[PDB]
């Protein structure tokens, strides 16, 4: 820890060092909005109720899924008011804006790993 | 239903209006396909076509027997008094169907022509069955009794259909049956279609006497209680005489039964 | 028929409705010219809205600018042309930081067709309304020029044109076409008498048209368009020409 | 209004939802059940509708229990009750988990109420057809009774009644002094109400449950000694002439 | 979702009418009246006093879980008026945001920054093909340390206004009118005055006798922020000093 | 045709027709079903043709026993000898590609008959609405332009509602009503129209109101709490069977 | 008192008031539109047939295979559709290649029955299918048992057998299979 | 026939109010052969019936396997019987895992209950099939559990869901006195005897249609077949009448 | 017709039936003016809040962006309000790269492109509003007006919102250009004069204007003051 049970497309990344974090500021980068989300569900959960956590995230799932097509950049103008980040622009937005992508993939790939077809 | 999320569905249509409203390249597809479901008479004799069936020849009773069940009961009992003869059947292409339409005439006094067809007829091709095997106007002597079996979830009660009894039956006659009848007549809101209505309703506008039997059994498979179930018919002159010898059909009725027919690989 | 509710639905006799459809759009957009000549691809426009209180604005409203030689010209729903220029922009971009050549024709309009095709097969999203027809100049196969399509059949035209009106403009095209032995000055002569032909015949002006012309010279490609007033003497020469007919 | 009664997020011309509506009905059509809170306590009682003698005491039941001083009786569709109990069982072992002590009344039967309500707000998930019933008891605070209805009504009752056999319950519990009452009496006075409101043409096997928490248990929730149970029941049938 | 958008031009929400209107809002706009309520809150100078109206149908449902004022913040109160079920939820909503608000900016909100949330949140509900607009009317009420007390409206849709009077209810056009003709005859109001005001308005609405317990207060004032509720007592004792 | 149940075919001279049309709801065949159940009329013959799908069952109005027995085709006549009444009862759906020839046989045996007045009764899909007819009635008419002279004064009295025009008329869900209208319309024979929007569901309401709306001008009841029209004795069963038991 | 038309084969989750799911039993129906087969079991091992159809002669004879191998011991007759059929196929063989590397020994013929028909089971609601296999085979093969030949049809079952054909026409190739069969007869 | 546009989904109420679609799926499970299920003080046997697709082919299995304390029949659908049997050993497994006692009946039929009741309320999804009779002895005397097509799952002391059976229903009732005091033998008889009076007139029982399978006391659960049953089918009387 | 009802759909002649109504939907809304002149711009509009009950303060209509940039609704109130605080969160975007203020046309585009992004999608309607926005940048004057499916013009002297052709015919013969804004204001005025329903009022009246300073809102005795001049 998986084995084999197209090299081209996907390749040269060596196994040795993704189980093996970069600087500390790795794991509270990488997944920031998913940890801030986790951690507001539970504190819901537990002092609000099991109704909140559901109906929010449920919320989330609905709203999520009318953006345009992976290989295109997402206005996200709506699910914003509602996350509650209406209003606090900071290092998510300035820094590489995912507007300007260096690197883009293939359209059908693209969608097709985004439906989860692969 | 929804194909894809946020799709617009229409609400699905009961009354049936949901049908829509020509050039030469179109004008020729329709007859194809009403020439391939076109219905037509091929009595094994030699390859013929054959004028109705009833114009050749006139008969006194004409009972008609329309599904499986039916078939295996007529071809159980009533086959061993006397010799038949097969005077012809029909070819049809539903799509739920390709299993026989094939009339019988028996060797004694003809006034009995006995038919099975289990075939599906579809829900247009019955008015061109009634004009291909009667005419336009007939006689006013025959006796037409039909038999057919459908499923129990079709009776509606205050009462639970499952909690309903065993499979019982059930009769309607036209008004010009001085005979009277062996079982209650089907109660108000039951209502009965496809051939057996289409024979009901063409010798009830016709002026001929007719008879109808039900049987709401809960098994549409073949077996032996239901069969066994129309006993109570042999017992009215619509078909008295044609009954010589009950355990010997049984037995046969059991062999037949014992052939173990290809029943549903869905349930267990 | 009945089979045209939903763009992924096929036909009896075999064709995509909604397709179909959506190309009946671009027939409610302005003419587009485009000939190509030996040393330069002349390039008119059409400008629909002539109303008196519109500002002028830079690069006119149909011409565009990709990398640093193509051009564009749109036509049907304008809504949907600014996110089509833009990524058409971003992708020649990035292959310019991939690769650094200027980029060729053919990994332009491909991939932009690519995702203009990819569009009509993932029901649920509308394609684009479009009739892109594209322009520029590299050092592998000269000048040339493309035309789009909405659905996506990009050909390697030489003198085509997009739009409403556009079977009457292409026939006398093709039957008053000098091909091989072409020059500037004529395709532009040429242009301005297409134009003059098609269209409500209302004599023309300044104020009605738009040329851009890809003359490369110094081993350097530029783009212009031409001035206001230098456009005017081209109309009154073509006049003047047209009333020269002698006859009797 | 037919025709806009096919999905939760649809509203009518008058403002009524009509899916809501037809759950509201749709709990008719079962048992009966009472419950009522006496001065230092609460009791209940449901008429089991007992099938064919194939069955056995301890069968499908409807006096649950959600923790060591809280039940239910719930009467309505059984799948539903059961996904319910399991969840009002979870928020109590959450909140004890971390908050110490155990859950007040007031606060887990609003969270039942909510999460009940959560459902009709969308087009994925049908909404729950059942009533329900939250009876429980205190040391400090006394004893309180709730009734939640299917959609978001989340009232406290003195005593109610819910299933088909409902308006003659109310009228009937409508004459009582269950203000100044004890535990020894309120039992036999539910017995002669369940009897005294029991139709016999369409139903043929009864069999009472009875539950009381109160001050005789010192705060614990359990279906009640066969002694009781049997005396009241002969009370009961006595009683009548 | 697998079962589609009911086909129509008033059976969802993201479709729109041939002239342009939303109907299905509209019918959430009506569908406050199907519960039928009054409620009544008028700000004065210095207080922010709000009425409603209580009714029991029957004796056994106790009286005191029944009420239709719940609390927000420590000083912001509601009047939440139509289906209990979706006004049980915002509350909840507004209490979170309240709380959320407080812990990344430090001080109590404004009623002007809770009423935004509230309408943005509701509002989009109604883009998505897949939400109920849940039919409430956001009354806020509260007093503010820059300029005074406020009273703040919120409706389904999520257009939010600031009211210097307001009625909501079944009887909503009478009680505006009411209120209209009475603002423009005074300025100066004080406590006993709003309090006076805001019962002969809702008594001459209703044409009816008010019993001495029927009628819960909620007030906030200058002097005593806090929001606290009027008990039976001052209820009664001012109720038997009106009109006499 | 038209098949008497006697030995002899009675004559209908100058009679107002009952006709139903299959449309959503079946809120026609309902509402004349009820007309039939409270006018107490009697069976005189029946309607034999290769187009409805056949079915057969007891009679539908087993008032007593003495006419609880008895047979019940799809199509059959009803009379009243009195004031010049007879109805349709056509309880079944049509088969496809068969409307025409129905329609056609049916408009010529009226033309034969010589009858005075035939009357329609239908639906329509409510969702089709613009937004004109929102904040009105639905309740509606319609009449070929052949008995204006007759019975518009009255009409016009009654203040009822016209159709909308196009420029043809297009009423969805009619099913057979446009044919009647365009074959009647160069026949010169004269029949009117009175739909009532409805959705599909439950439709009992409705039916009642379309008959209330009907009886406002024929004036078939007393001129005008709710038990005026006697409700048959054959709707017991409208959602099937009961309950299972152990499912609550 | 009145007929409507009310359609319950539209939806592949959707119960008929009698049952009988309507879209698995019409992929049922959908076998016989393909190429018969047969198969008999034998106590000296076990026998396939499988018709061809060639469409045209050009068509190189060897390039359509209803038999196909599985491993040194299992062959199967599929029928049908055909690329379906060659999923099914592919996931078998990496299954039983799988169970050998793992446990180091055989396959038994149930073994992969139960696994090919619970793949075949997932029809339903990640590359989910969405629609049942309108495919049959004839699993056929020897093990420490003896000889077997296994029938799986589309929907649940892998019902063991001794002759049973599974193309069109399969009345005639089972009333005279049923007339023929010995249980004792020889290979040749 | 008001019933058309209301049940081409499960997430919708009639007007009258109730699932169509759970309605449906219960009439569904009536397809398939009977299975009875008798228990006694100390043994639970339980007898099934197997069908016959042709006389050349083979016949289906109903007697399944999950435990060393646990068997369970099936009856209806035989396509998610396999997809349920998976998670009862899953679950069965992991309890023998973590903890180091073996799972209870009381416990695991609910977790199935819960399990069950899941696709009833979401859209897309529709309800199993299966007539489980679920059966075992664990530690405090065996029990029989059914479980329906809803997830209502009910106590018992001796049922036959399946096909046609309300005359084994009755048999079953009538001699409900013995099952209390008796051997296996007798027990085994008694429920081959009440088999008998589903299957039709003149057809006896042969050694290929019977699947008696028995977990008791000291003995874990054994399916018998073929030959091996012929012990227990040898007294049957002779005939029923 | 069947077409329509879905917006993801092209009728069979080349349409949105949706883009469409929406379209007609914020012409039925509340008229608005906007006047550009040599040396700046003025935005004239109304409110529905006529009656005494309301406020002046809290609620508002023409909001400001950052100092440069202002805008004006005329469609459906609580549709615009998501729509100004994402343009606000452009401007500071932009803002913070770039260390200079956002010009006029970039914010044009950008709130183009996100507002046209519900079109193209499948399964949420179109924003129904229109919204004109004023600029000063490079000592010049910009004004921009933004449809509902998205496409900038760059107008001059529209008078779009409720019963605009009589606002467009009557500005077609007044506005000459060469003109300051003491002037254009009362343009301004009089083009709101000719379809009001009623006279002018102190509270009636949210005039902003964007000259060489910043974003200024008339304050009200300011504008009680030109209304009686």
């Amino acid at each position: 820890s998986p084995v084999t049970e197209d090299l081209l497309r996907k390749g040269f990344s060596c196994v040795k060092n993704e189980l093996l974090p970069s600087h500390p500021l790795e794991l509270s980068e990488k997944n920031f909005q998913l940890n801030q989300d986790k951690m507001n569900f539970s504190t819901l959960r537990n002092i609000q109720g099991l109704f909140a956590p559901l109906k929010l995230q449920m919320e989330f799932k609905a709203v999520q899924q009318v953006q345009r097509l992976p290989f295109l950049s997402s206005s996200n103008l709506s699910l914003d008011v509602l996350r509650g980040n209406d209003e606090t622009i900071g290092f998510e937005d300035i820094l590489n804006d995912p507007s300007q992508s260096e690197v883009m993939g293939e359209p059908h790939l693209m969608v097709e790993y985004k439906l989860g077809l692969l | 239903a929804a194909t894809f999320f946020g799709e617009v569905v229409k609400a699905p249509c009961r009354a049936g209006t949901e049908d829509e409203e020509e050039t030469p390249e179109d004008r020729e597809v329709r007859l194809q396909l009403a020439r391939k479901r076109e219905v037509r008479l091929l009595r094994r004799q030699t390859k013929t076509s054959l004028v109705s069936l009833l114009e050749k020849y006139p008969c006194s009773k004409f009972i008609i027997a329309i599904g499986n069940n039916a078939v295996a009961f007529l071809s159980s009992f009533v086959m061993n008094s006397g010799v038949w003869e097969e005077v012809g059947c029909a070819k049809l292409w539903n799509e739920w169907c390709r299993a026989f339409c094939v009339f019988y005439h028996l060797k004694s006094n003809p006034s009995v022509f006995l038919c099975q067809c289990s075939c599906y007829v579809a829900e247009d091709q019955q008015y061109q069955w009634l004009e291909k095997v009667f005419g336009s106007c007939p006689r006013k002597n025959m006796q037409i009794t039909i038999l057919t079996c459908r499923h129990v979830t079709d009776y509606k009660t205050s009462e639970s259909t499952g909690s309903l009894p065993s499979p019982f039956l059930r009769a309607l006659k036209t008004q010009n049956f001085k005979d009277s009848a062996c079982c209650p007549l089907l109660e108000q809101p039951n209502i009965v279609h496809d051939l057996p209505a289409a024979v009901l309703s063409y010798c009830q506008v016709w002026k001929i006497p007719a008879i109808l039997y039900l049987c709401y059994t809960d098994v549409m498979k073949l077996d032996l209680i239901t069969v066994e179930a129309f006993k109570p018919i042999l017992s009215t002159r619509s078909l008295k005489g044609l009954v010589k010898n009950i355990p010997q059909s049984t037995e046969i009725l059991k062999k037949l039964m014992t052939t173990n027919e290809i029943q549903s690989n869905i349930y267990t | 028929r009945r089979y045209d509710s939903r763009t992924t639905i096929f036909s009896p006799e075999g064709r995509l409705y909604q397709v179909e459809y959506a190309m009946e759009a671009i027939g409610h957009a302005g003419t587009c010219l485009g000939i190509l000549a030996n040393d330069g691809v002349l390039l008119a426009a059409e400008r629909r809205n002539i109303h008196k209180l519109l500002d002028e604005v830079f690069f006119s409203e149909k011409i565009y600018k990709l990398n640093e030689d193509m051009a564009c010209s749109v036509a049907g729903i304008t809504s949907d042309a600014n996110v089509l220029t833009n990524e058409l922009r971003l992708i020649a971009q990035r292959y310019l930081l991939q690769y650094q050549e200027p980029i060729p024709c053919e990994q332009l309009v491909t991939a932009l067709c690519d995702i203009k095709q990819a569009y009509t097969q993932f029901g649920g999203k509308r394609p684009f309304g479009v009739s892109l027809l594209y322009i520029g100049w590299d050092k592998h196969y000269g000048f040339q020029l493309y035309q789009s399509d909405p659905s996506g059949n990009y050909g390697g035209w030489k003198a085509t044109c997009i739009g409403n009106n556009s079977a009457a403009a292409v026939s006398m095209l093709k039957q008053d076409y000098k091909e091989g032995e072409m020059t500037l000055k004529s395709a532009l002569a040429l242009a301005i008498k297409v134009l003059n032909k098609t269209m409500d015949v209302s004599k023309l002006s300044a104020e009605k048209v738009e040329i851009a012309t890809l003359t490369r010279e110094n081993g350097k490609t530029v783009i212009r368009v031409l001035k206001q007033k230098e456009v005017e003497q081209l109309i009154k020469k073509h006049e003047e020409e047209e009333a020269k007919a002698e006859r009797e | 209004g037919t025709g806009y009664d096919l999905s939760a997020s649809t509203f009518s011309p008058d403002g009524r939802v009509f899916q809501v509506e037809y759950a509201m009905k749709a709990v008719e059509n079962s048992s009966t059940a009472i419950g009522i809170r006496c001065k230092d306590g609460v009791v209940f009682g449901v008429e089991k509708l007992v099938l064919s003698k194939l069955y056995e005491e301890g069968s499908n039941k409807r006096l649950f229990n959600v923790d060591r001083h809280v039940g239910m009786a719930v009467a309505g569709l059984l799948a539903d009750a059961r996904s319910l109990a399991d969840i009002a069982r979870e928020e109590a072992s959450n909140f004890r988990s971390n908050f110490g002590y155990n859950i007040p009344l007031k606060h887990l039967a609003d969270r039942v109420a909510m999460y009940v309500h959560a459902y009709t707000l969308y087009s994925a998930v049908r909404p729950f057809g059942c009533s329900f019933m939250l009876g429980s008891y205190s040391v400090n605070d006394g004893a309180q009774l709730y009734m939640i209805d299917p959609s978001g009504v989340s009232y406290g009752y003195w005593g109610c009644a819910i299933g088909k056999a409902r308006q003659a319950a109310k009228t009937e519990i409508e004459k009582l002094q269950m203000k100044e009452m004890t535990c020894r009496d309120i039992v036999k006075e539910v017995a002669k109400i369940i009897y005294i409101v029991h139709d016999e043409v369409k139903d043929k096997a009864f069999e009472l449950e009875l539950s009381w928490v109160g001050e005789l248990t010192n705060g614990r929730h359990e279906i009640v000694p066969k002694d009781i149970r049997e005396e009241a029941e002969k009370y009961a049938k006595e009683s009548l002439k | 979702m697998s079962r589609g958008s009911s086909a129509g031009f008033d059976r969802h929400i993201t479709i729109f009418s041939p002239e342009g209107r939303l109907y299905q809002v509209e019918y959430a706009f009506k569908a406050i009246n199907q519960g039928g309520l009054t409620s009544v809150a008028v700000r004065g100078k210095d207080c922010a006093v709000i009425v409603t109206q209580k009714k029991v149908p029957d004796k056994l449902l106790d009286s005191s879980t029944v009420t239709h004022l719940f609390k927000i913040t420590e000083n912001i109160g509601c009047v939440m008026t139509g289906m209990t079920a979706d006004s049980r939820s915002q509350v909840q909503r507004a209490r979170y945001e309240a709380a959320n608000w407080k812990y990344k900016y430090g001080y109590e909100i404004p009623v002007d920054m809770l009423c935004k949330r509230i309408a943005d949140i509701s509002q989009v509900y109604t883009q998505n093909a897949e939400m109920r607009p849940l039919g409430c009317c956001m009354i806020l009420i509260g007093i503010d340390e820059e300029q005074g007390p406020q009273v703040y409206k919120c409706d389904p849709a999520g257009y939010y206004c600031g009211f210097k009077a307001t009625a909501a209810g079944v009887k909503q056009t009478e009680s505006t009118s009411f209120l209209e003709k009475k603002v423009k005859k005074k300025f100066d109001w004080t406590f006993e005055q709003t309090v006076e005001t805001a019962i002969t308005c809702l008594s001459t609405v209703l044409s009816i006798d008010f019993k001495p317990s029927e009628i819960e207060v909620g007030v906030v004032t200058v002097e005593n922020p806090k929001f606290r509720i009027l008990t039976e007592a001052e209820i009664d004792a001012h109720l038997v000093a009106l009109a006499e | 045709m038209f098949v008497p149940c006697g030995e002899s075919a009675p004559d209908l001279a100058g009679f107002t027709l009952l006709m139903p049309a299959v449309s959503v709801g079946n809120v026609g065949q309902l509402a004349m079903d009820l007309i039939i159940s409270t006018l107490n009329m009697s069976k005189i013959g029946y309607f034999y043709t290769d187009c409805l799908v056949p079915m057969v069952g007891n009679n539908p109005y087993a008032t007593t026993e003495g006419n609880s027995t008895e047979l019940s085709i799809n199509a059959e006549v009803y009379s009243l000898p009195s004031r010049k009444l007879v109805a349709l009862q056509l309880r079944s759906i049509f088969i496809k590609y068969k409307s025409k020839p129905f329609c056609e046989k049916l408009l010529s045996w009226v033309k034969s008959s010589g009858c005075a007045r035939v009357i329609v009764l239908s639906s329509s899909h409510s969702y089709q609405r613009n937004d004109l007819q929102l904040r009105s009635t639905p309740f509606r008419y319609l009449l070929t332009p052949s008995m204006q002279k007759s019975v518009q004064n009255k009409i016009k009295s009654l203040n009822w509602e016209e159709m909308e025009k196009s420029f043809c008329i297009r009423i969805p869900g009619g099913g057979i009503t446009k044919t009647l209208y365009d074959e009647s319309c160069s026949k010169e024979i004269q029949m009117a129209v009175l739909l009532k929007f409805v959705s599909e569901g439950d439709n009992i309401p409705d039916a009642l109101g379309l008959v209330e709306y009907l009886n406002e001008w024929l004036q078939i009841l007393k001129p005008l709490s709710a038990s005026r029209w006697k409700i048959p004795s054959s709707w017991r069963l409208l959602f099937g069977s009961g309950l299972p038991p152990a499912l609550f | 008192m009145f007929l409507t038309r009310s359609e319950y084969d539209r939806g592949v989750n959707t119960f008929s008031p009698e049952g009988r799911l309507f879209q698995v039993e019409y992929a049922i129906e959908a076998i016989k539109l393909g190429s018969t087969a047969i198969g008999i079991q034998t106590s000296e091992g076990v026998c396939l047939a499988v018709e061809k159809r060639i469409t045209s002669p050009l068509m190189e004879p060897s390039s359509i295979e209803k038999i196909v191998e599985i491993d040194a011991h299992i062959g199967c007759a599929m029928s049908g559709l055909i690329a379906d059929a060659k999923t099914l196929i592919d996931k078998a063989r990496v299954e039983t290649q799988n169970h050998w590397f793992t446990y180091n020994e055989t396959m038994t013929v149930e073994s992969v029955t139960q696994a090919v028909s619970n793949l075949a089971l997932q029809f339903g609601e990640p590359g989910a299918m969405s629609r049942p296999f309108g495919v049959a085979l004839l699993f056929g093969g020897v093990d420490e048992k003896g000889p077997q030949l296994f029938h799986m049809d589309p929907s649940g079952t892998f019902v063991q057998c001794d002759a049973r054909a599974i193309g069109s026409a399969s009345e005639g190739a089972q009333s005279s299979l049923q007339e023929v069969y010995h249980k004792s007869m020889t290979l040749k | 026939m008001f019933r058309n546009q209301y049940d081409n989904d499960v997430t919708v109420w009639s007007p009258q109010g109730r699932i169509h679609q759970i309605e449906y799926a219960m009439e569904a499970v009536k397809q398939g052969s009977a299975t009875v299920g008798l228990k006694s003080k100390t043994h639970a046997v339980l007898v099934a019936l197997k069908r016959a697709q042709s006389e050349l082919a083979a016949h289906q299995k109903k007697i399944l396997h999950v435990d060393n304390h646990i068997g369970i029949s099936i009856a209806g659908l035989t396509a998610d019987a396999r997809l349920l049997c998976n998670f009862m050993r899953q679950e069965c497994l992991d309890s023998r895992f973590v903890f180091d006692r073996p799972l209870p009946v009381s416990r695991l039929v609910s977790l199935i209950g819960s399990k069950t009741q899941i696709p009833t309320q979401r859209y897309g999804r529709r309800p199993y099939g299966v007539g489980l009779l679920i059966a075992g002895y664990d530690d405090m005397g065996p029990h029989i559990f059914q479980t329906c097509p809803s997830a209502n799952y009910f106590d018992c002391r001796a049922m036959s869901i399946g096909a046609r059976s309300q005359s084994a229903r009755t048999y079953l009732e009538r001699h409900m006195s013995e099952f209390m005091e008796c051997n296996l033998n007798e027990l085994v008889k008694h429920g081959l005897r009440a088999l008998r009076e589903t299957l039709p007139a003149e057809q006896d029982l042969t050694t290929k249609n019977v699947s008696i399978g028995i977990v008791g006391k000291d003995l874990e659960f054994t399916i018998y077949d073929d030959d091996d049953v012929s012990p227990f089918l040898e007294g049957l009387e002779e005939r029923p009448q | 017709r069947g077409y329509s009802f879905s917006l993801t759909t092209f009728s069979p002649s080349g349409k949105l039936v949706q883009i469409e109504y929406a379209l007609a939907a914020v012409a039925g809304g509340a008229p608005s003016v906007g006047i550009k002149a040599a040396n700046g711009v003025v935005l004239a509009t109304e409110k529905k809040q006529k009656s005494i009950l309301y406020d002046e303060r809290s609620v508002h209509k023409v909001e400001p962006i950052t100092k440069h940039i202002g805008l004006v609704y005329s469609g459906m109130g609580p549709d615009y309000r998501v729509l100004v605080h994402r343009a606000r969160k452009l401007a500071q975007q932009y803002y913070l790269v770039y260390q200079e203020p956002i010009p006029t046309a970039q914010l044009v585009q950008r709130v183009a492109s996100v507002m046209q992004e519900y079109t193209q999608s499948g399964g949420v309607r179109p924003f129904g509003v229109s919204l004109l926005i004023c600029g000063w940048n490079e000592g010049r004057p910009y004004l921009f007006q933004s449809d509902p499916s998205g496409a900038y013009f760059a107008w001059k002297a529209t008078a779009m919102g409720k019963n605009y052709v009589n606002g467009k015919t009557f500005l077609e013969k007044r506005y000459n250009e060469d003109l300051e804004l003491e002037d254009a204001i009362h343009t301004a005025i009089l083009t709101l004069k000719e379809s009001f329903e009623g006279q002018m009022t102190e509270d009636n009246i949210e005039v902003g204007i964007c000259n060489e300073a910043g974003f200024r809102r008339l304050t009200p005795t300011e504008v009680k003051d030109y209304l009686a001049a």
